[PDB]
């Protein structure tokens, strides 16, 4: 007993860009996931395990939160069977999947006037993540044939783009925090509880 | 990680032009670094980057003008800019890219940027 660091994840002052997405390992642990799931300030809660009542009710060996910044139109993207741009290139999750997506608006913290470069993706790869991977290299993308010889120009792609969040987009191309909760159950009986 | 450019400033086209970026911080892992561009009104273009492997890009623009070197000694990174044209006016900024150690991950940076500015 004490309780899970929760606060250091969610009021995070600095959030990650998605290509670069942080995981944060919860451990040894109470949880009370109630005090998320009736925030006011999350306007995106789904969950696919399992009702976010009874999850409170539930004990797991490892729970991961994994954080980062996208667009609004992207969010739809951070869930099961999905593609695109992030499914594919930056944030994959299982067609499995069971635990919880959280997202909100930060477009007054994650904006600025002429553009917060801070926070970017990444555009094309030879192919798409597995569940749960994540790809920091740099690396010139080579989308004709004939090869790119390290010059960035026609069909070579510098294949991180950033995002450029002004507060005078409209809200699909605004900024929105996202956090996923994945929930495992494995042989060491649990570390992470509900009171 | 605190990244801080200088060099550059008013220079006659055809002259040249050497830009530092001073990294101030530690991290728990060594990081490739960029140099990107922003043209009056342009927006934020890739100039170059450089990596662990020692490998750099350029941009077709700056191709066999620019050169990008780093001394890991002092923590600074250079960009050498020759025969400058007056496309070459921008804010040049410096940019740190990611990388792990173990469950920890850095992100990167950017510095302020400093004005070069190309006349004829
Ligand atoms: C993220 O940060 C905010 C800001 O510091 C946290 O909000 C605070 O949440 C607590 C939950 O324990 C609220 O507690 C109760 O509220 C009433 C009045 O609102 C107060 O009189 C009680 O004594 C009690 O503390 C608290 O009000 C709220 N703070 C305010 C005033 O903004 C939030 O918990 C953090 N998020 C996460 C997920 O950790």
């Amino acid at each position: 007993t004490n309780l899970c660091p929760f606060g250091e994840v969610f009021n995070a002052t600095r959030f990650a860009s998605v290509y670069a997405w942080n995981r944060k390992r919860i451990s040894n642990c109470v949880a009370d996931y109630s005090v998320l799931y009736n925030s006011a300030s999350f306007s995106t809660f789904k969950c696919y395990g399992v009702s976010p009542t009874k999850l409170n009710d539930l004990c797991f060996t490892n729970v991961y939160a994994d954080s980062f910044v996208i667009r609004g139109d992207e969010v739809r993207q951070i869930a099961p069977g999905q593609t695109g741009k992030i499914a594919d290139y930056n944030y994959k999750l299982p067609d499995d999947f069971t635990g919880c997506v959280i997202a909100w608006n930060s477009n007054n913290l994650d904006s600025k006037v002429g553009g917060n470069y801070n926070y970017l993706y990444r555009l094309f790869r030879k192919s798409n993540l597995k569940p749960f991977e994540r790809d920091i290299s740099t690396e010139i993308y080579q989308a004709g044939s004939t090869p790119c010889n390290g010059v960035e120009g026609f069909n070579c792609y510098f294949p991180l783009q950033s995002y450029g969040f002004q507060p005078t987009n409209g809200v699909g191309y605004q900024p929105y925090r996202v956090v996923v909760l994945s929930f495992e159950l494995l042989h060491a009986p649990a570390t992470v509880c509900g009171p | 990680v605190q990244l801080v450019e200088s060099g550059g400033g008013s220079v006659q086209a055809g002259g040249s032009l050497r830009l530092s970026c001073v990294a101030s911080g530690y991290t728990y892992c060594s990081y490739d670094m960029s140099w990107y561009r922003q043209a009056p009104g342009k927006e934020r273009e890739f100039v170059s980057i450089i990596r662990r492997d020692g490998s750099t890009a350029y941009t077709d623009a700056v191709k066999g003008r620019f050169a990008i070197s780093r001394d890991n000694a002092k923590n600074t990174l250079y960009l050498q800019m020759n025969s400058l044209e007056p496309e070459d006016t921008a804010m040049y900024y410096c940019k740190s890219w990611a990388c792990s150690s173990g469950e920890y991950l850095y992100q990167g940076d950017w510095g302020q940027g400093t004005q070069v500015t190309v006349s004829s």
